[PDB]
RNA sequence: CGUCAAAGCACUUUGCAAAAGCUAACGUAUCUGUUUCUUGCCUUUUACCAGAAACAGCCGUUUGUAAGGUGUGCUAAUUUGACUGUAUAGUUUUUGUAAUCU
């Protein structure tokens, strides 16, 4: 992850979007810093929303904009600057705009059932449109 | 635990008494826990599932009395799309403070 | 065989059909001082969740509900 | 191949084998190639009509044998399988 | 209208009922998944949080905290099992943690080629014994290396740091030409044909 | 009595090993006219 | 020349260009299609005659049919117990309550 | 030297991962040692 | 009432629920598969133990059948594919692939012919060797269940439309409905002496119709009320006798229901923990096999 | 390399089961504990000393199998297995010394 001065030099395309992810990392710094307001699991909701933004831009990056080779984009995969697993959910049809992976896996619930931001609004009522305790979500579903 | 097979037309069974008055309601029921009957089904989890969805939509809309609404399959599009334009645009990633910084499942209403 | 724990529909939600977890020896019985297990289920949806607070042999005994305690008749 | 092995095989008994002529030739075989040509010992050659004749070593040419009959004992030779290059049919241990 | 609709309906939840039973991944009409990875910030936080667990804010998590108590050697083997060589100046790990932050196993073992290893560590006795030879004035670590009422060290400002240079040969340009790319990596030959994968 | 003892026998040796056994089970239970009312319809719980 | 490898172990019975006819068990054939013949006997116009084993040459083969066909699960975790019936009081489907 | 007797496959890791208590990631090496000492620290101090 | 050590013997085994279990055409044996992906097999006199387990299909068993030799075993997959087991050895003998879909039902010819139905709104008939569909028949709605007659020229397949299609092999000519019912068919089952179907339908009325060239208008011959079938949109199964005059049915209201033909109920004995899928009678003797998605099999008089 | 067959394949996560039969490294590495004996130092116990026998625990390894994940495909890719696998009208078998009658 963490690369040094001697370290191999990443591809080409990499230093006119290095800024940017600089930016990332100094956002999420701030966000490990800042203390209070939520309860044990709230606090932890802004962690996830940044990396799936992060991941989203280098999606972005490749899928819509075509802005980078081949060779950087697994070089960020493989350098995590980017989740895998989460693109790859972003890549088949239905998980379009997913949150993060924690709200699409049944054996973390109470009753082995996806989280409520998955579920389409019209089928939900007016009044059970909460944010997601996972990760704040307000809504997951390509519908939406 | 009835170990005898045997037809049908002998399944009346009747209790054969005078139907004491002196019970009252609290013991017109068989019941296993003190509260009421319980015992075991195989149910499929997505029956249950669904039905209980359909009991508890039912359950808000007598309670909100705001039932208004169709079901088809273009429907649910069509129900989707005012939902959306209630909602504001998510940003695009890489704009990043402000003015149109990206929001994307996260955006509010 | 360890089936249900006695509780009144009015704390039971106005459904017909909620869905409860077990959790086996989670607390002691607030009488018997008995290791317990809890039950929690939803009345209905926007309020905290519900459990049960006394053992099987309490609530039956005092022929009560497990969570509210009204007794069952009156 | 496995007919010309159990041919070879034969060798050292006694087989009994017939040519275009008809004649039908009683000894002990010696020699055998994969032309099937023949080395014989003692051979009582009995004729198509049926006048019986001795020889003593002959050397009879595959090209002119219709059949021979091979002793019973024979019946239970290892027929081994025979890969692409192998010319005799032996025990494998490589790839095939 | 009517018998068309009807049909297609039917036909719509028959087929949804046909989904949910014998679905395509789904195993009890859910679809699979794979536990996956959360962002090391998440861990970060936690700990960051829990600080010394001074707060009444986690005061529901202390017996579960102290419950890891039991487990802790197991976290010891791991961590030092793990400790990076010589020739690397960082390692990173896989990890698995407590939701709580109570405890922190090293989930993984440290699998190496035999003679690589062998002579990764032949190298490195060349190195050091050239290096006693040559510096002329060894200043061994002190111990304990920080002070002892020093509070433990901030993981925030240790992030920021070159991680300076560690022993390394100077493999010749054309000798050594097989192994100059991969001879000092943590999984040598992870990504070509000579190792089966990761 | 083999199979009371194996019984006994396994329940006290189960008193570190962590345990995975999560399975739903669903139940059809009836309420009983406990306070008069209308009674209750049926229930069944997961 | 894969279904001729079928053909193994059957029983044979061979017209040569003599004309005579070789019934026997086929032991192993040839890429010349030499065979070899078990328990052979002579069809020589009928009359019988044994032979034995009999190795014939290719070019002594005319045709060739069959007359025989050739001579010729671990457990489960199913336990089953005797059991009755129980009568509910109930009636009504599984999913409706 | 005893010969090592059959056994099924069983890992601690692998059974606190399964649990929805458990998370994962990966980590410097350095920042795991640092956890580590630290919730040894603090484990310690709550039993005192 | 028979050669039974008990009255009622309870089968304990799979993993998930079962969805078929038929016996053998000699009366002999049995198996039964569902959604654990398993087939297993049974002996109907002695200890009651199994023999064998059929492993290797990649699918939830939707249906198997039984063959008139006893000795192979066909299986239906919701993975689209139709294998070809054998009983007395347990190895693969042929996979039949060509569906696009859950294929639903299978049934068997007294001369090696299948055929079976799936979701891609096709029938397909296939040879015992074939390997591939020799005969398809594309409907527009997704068909259910087949019935083949043992001469071997007519099939029934009932699906979403509710109404029974007859399709003759060698005619191609479908002008002949017999129409009737009003929702999805769950099954269907051929008279011992092709003379009668067995029709259950999701419309709640399980009926009985004629299989006659010739017929004096409504085909129709009595409908049964009382089995209801559940909100899991499940494939119930109906079953004819040895005698073919006791026609037998399962419902979701966890009961087996044995009708005289005539219109009268004999039979009403509940015993179920869900709803059962499938029911048969034995052809030799008086025994009725259960078959319930709680992963229990029960036996009969 | 060729033909035939069936299996999507490569990598990977988790569950279950098994791992000497013909004297031989499941692990070319290497710890801890209990019981029963014999010792060493010993004011008594734990903690110990070092040999044996019988037992267990932990750190690991391999294989089969089942359900999934990622990346590529089914308008082809790879793997696995089997194979009595190859030319050739010019003498030793397959491009006729045959017909003719007896
Ligand atoms: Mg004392
Ligand atoms: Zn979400
Ligand atoms: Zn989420
Ligand atoms: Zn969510
Ligand atoms: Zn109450
Ligand atoms: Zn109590």
């Amino acid at each position: 992850r963490l690369r040094t001065s001697r370290t191999k030099r990443p591809p080409d395309g990499f230093d006119e979007i290095e800024p940017t992810l600089i930016e990332f990392q100094d956002r999420m710094r701030q966000i490990e810093n800042t203390m209070g307001k939520g309860t044990k699991t709230e606090m932890l909701a802004p962690i996830f929303q940044l990396h799936h933004q992060r991941s989203r831009y280098i999606y972005d990056l490749y899928y819509k904009r075509e802005a980078i080779s081949t060779e950087l984009y697994n070089w960020l995969l493989k350098q995590n600057y980017a989740d895998g697993n989460l693109i790859a959910k972003w890549k088949k049809p239905g998980y379009e705009k997913l949150c993060c992976l924690r709200c699409i896996q049944t054996a973390e619930s109470k009753f082995g059932s996806t989280c409520i931001c998955r579920v389409p609004k019209s089928k939900l009522d007016k009044d059970q449109r909460v944010r997601c305790t996972h990760c704040g979500c307000n809504g997951c579903a390509s519908c939406d | 635990e009835l170990a005898r097979n045997v037809p049908v037309n002998e399944m009346v069974q009747p209790a054969l008494g005078p139907a004491n008055p002196f019970v009252t309601k609290e013991q017109d029921s068989i019941k296993n826990s003190i509260t009421g009957y319980a015992e075991r089904e195989y149910v499929p989890n997505f029956v249950f599932n669904q039905e209980y969805y359909a009991n508890t939509h039912a359950i808000y809309g007598k309670r909100n009395f705001d039932d208004n609404e169709a079901t088809t399959s273009t429907d649910l599009k069509r129900k989707s799309q005012k939902i959306k334009e209630r909602r504001e645009d998510p940003g695009d990633p890489s704009i990043l403070e402000g003015d149109g910084a990206y929001k994307g499942p996260w955006a509010g209403y | 065989d360890v089936e249900f724990p006695s509780i009144c529909e009015r704390c039971l939600g106005d459904n017909s059909y909620v869905r409860m977890t077990k959790e086996p020896l989670g607390q002691e019985c607030k009488i018997c001082s008995k290791p317990c297990t809890i039950f929690r289920w939803i009345k209905e949806r926007g309020q905290k969740p519900g459990k049960t607070q006394i053992c099987v042999g309490c609530a039956r005994y005092k022929n009560c509900c497990q969570s509210c305690m009204l007794d069952l008749q009156f | 191949s496995l007919c010309i092995k159990l041919l070879h095989e034969t060798q050292g008994h006694i087989v009994t084998m017939e040519l275009e002529n008809g004649s039908t030739y009683r000894g002990k075989l010696i020699e055998a190639e994969d032309n099937m040509n023949c080395q014989m010992r003692d051979i009582s050659v009995t004729a198509r009509d049926g006048r019986v004749s001795h020889l003593d070593q002959v050397y009879i040419r595959g090209s002119h044998i219709r059949f021979l009959i091979v002793p019973d004992m024979l019946r239970n030779a290892p027929m081994f399988k025979v890969g692409p290059g192998r010319s005799v049919p032996l025990p494998t241990r490589g790839r095939r | 209208g009517n018998l068309e609709k009807q049909l297609n309906e039917r036909a719509r939840k028959w087929r949804a009922s046909q989904k949910s039973k014998f679905g395509v991944k789904r195993k009890q009409g859910y679809v699979q998944t794979e536990k996956a990875d959360l962002p090391p910030e998440h861990l970060r936080k936690i700990m960051k949080d829990r600080g010394d667990m001074s707060s009444r804010k986690f005061r529901a998590d202390k017996r579960s905290y102290l419950g890891a108590l039991k487990y802790l050697p197991h976290a010891v083997l791991k961590l030092l099992e793990n400790m990076p060589m010589p020739w690397e100046e960082y390692r990173e790990v896989k990890v698995l943690y407590h939701v709580t932050g109570a405890i922190t196993f090293v989930n993984e073992s440290p699998r190496v080629i035999e003679p690589h290893f062998i002579a990764q560590w032949g190298t490195m006795w060349m190195m050091m014994r050239r290096e006693k030879r040559d510096r002329k004035n060894f200043k061994r670590l002190r111990f304990p290396p920080f002070d002892d009422e020093e509070p433990p060290f901030s993981i925030d400002q240790l992030l920021d740091l070159e991680p300076l240079e560690a022993i390394r040969m100077d493999l010749d340009e054309e000798d050594d030409a097989p192994v100059m790319d991969w001879f000092y990596e943590n999984k040598a030959l992870e990504d070509t044909p000579h190792v089966n994968g990761p | 009595t083999k199979l009371a003892l194996q019984k006994i026998l396994s329940k006290q040796i189960a008193q570190a090993v962590v345990q995975q056994r999560d399975d739903p089970v669903y139940i059809r239970y009836t309420p009983s006219n406990q306070m008069g009312q209308a009674l209750s319809k049926q229930r069944i719980i997961k | 020349t894969t279904k001729m490898v079928s053909l193994l172990n059957h029983s044979l019975n061979v017209t040569t260009k003599d004309g005579r006819t070789f019934v026997g068990q086929l032991l192993a054939f040839d890429g010349f299609m030499n065979l070899v013949l078990s328990d052979c006997q002579e069809y020589r116009h009928e009359e019988k005659r044994m032979l034995g084993l009999v190795i014939l040459r290719g070019e002594f083969i005319v045709s060739l049919s069959v007359q025989g066909p050739p001579p010729m699960l671990l457990s489960g975790p199913g336990v089953a117990r005797p059991a009755g019936r129980g009568i509910p009081l109930g009636q009504a489907p599984v999913g409706l309550a | 030297m005893a010969h090592p007797k059959s056994h099924t496959n069983r890992s601690l890791l692998r059974q606190l991962k399964n649990t929805k208590f458990f998370q994962s990631t990966s980590i410097d090496w350095v920042e795991a040692g640092l956890q580590v000492c630290r919730q040894g620290y603090n484990m310690l101090q709550l039993l005192i | 009432t028979s050669d039974l050590n008990v009255p009622n013997l309870q089968m304990f085994g799979h993993t998930a629920e079962v969805l078929v279990a038929r016996f053998d055409p000699s009366g002999s044996y049995f198996a039964s598969g569902g959604m654990d992906r398993q087939i297993l097999l049974w002996n109907v006199f002695g200890d009651v133990k199994n023999y064998g387990v059929l492993n290797g299909c990649k699918g939830a068993i939707t249906d198997l059948q039984w063959s008139r030799d006893s000795r192979v075993v066909y299986c239906s997959s919701s993975d689209t594919h139709l294998m070809s087991w054998d009983a007395v050895s347990g190895q693969k003998i042929r996979k039949h692939k060509g569906h696009a879909g859950v294929v639903n039902a299978l049934d068997v010819l007294k001369v090696e012919l299948l055929t079976s139905v799936s979701d891609d709104c096709t029938m397909k008939v296939w040879d015992s060797r074939s390997k591939d569909c020799i005969k398809t028949i594309e409907e527009k709605y997704p068909l259910t269940a087949v019935a083949i007659a043992q001469q071997g020229t007519q099939v029934f397949i009932g699906g979403i439309d509710g109404a029974i299609k007859i399709w003759d092999l060698r005619n191609n000519h479908c002008s002949h409905v017999l129409k009737g019912h009003k929702d999805i068919i769950t099954s269907l089952a051929i008279s011992k002496d092709g003379s009668s179907l067995l029709s259950n339908s999701m419309d709640n009325t399980v009926r009985i119709f004629d299989v006659k060239p010739f017929a004096s208008a409504q085909r129709q011959l009595q409908i049964f009320e009382g089995a209801i079938h559940g909100q899991e949109h499940n494939l119930l199964g109906v079953a004819w006798s040895r005698n073919s005059r006791f026609v037998g049915a399962g419902s979701s209201d966890k009961n087996v229901y044995v009708w005289s033909a005539t219109g009268d109920l004999r039979y009403v004995l509940p015993g179920h923990e869900g709803s059962v899928n499938h029911v048969d009678f034995h052809p030799h003797q008086d025994i009725i096999l259960s078959c319930s998605s709680d992963r229990t099999i029960f036996l009969g008089e």
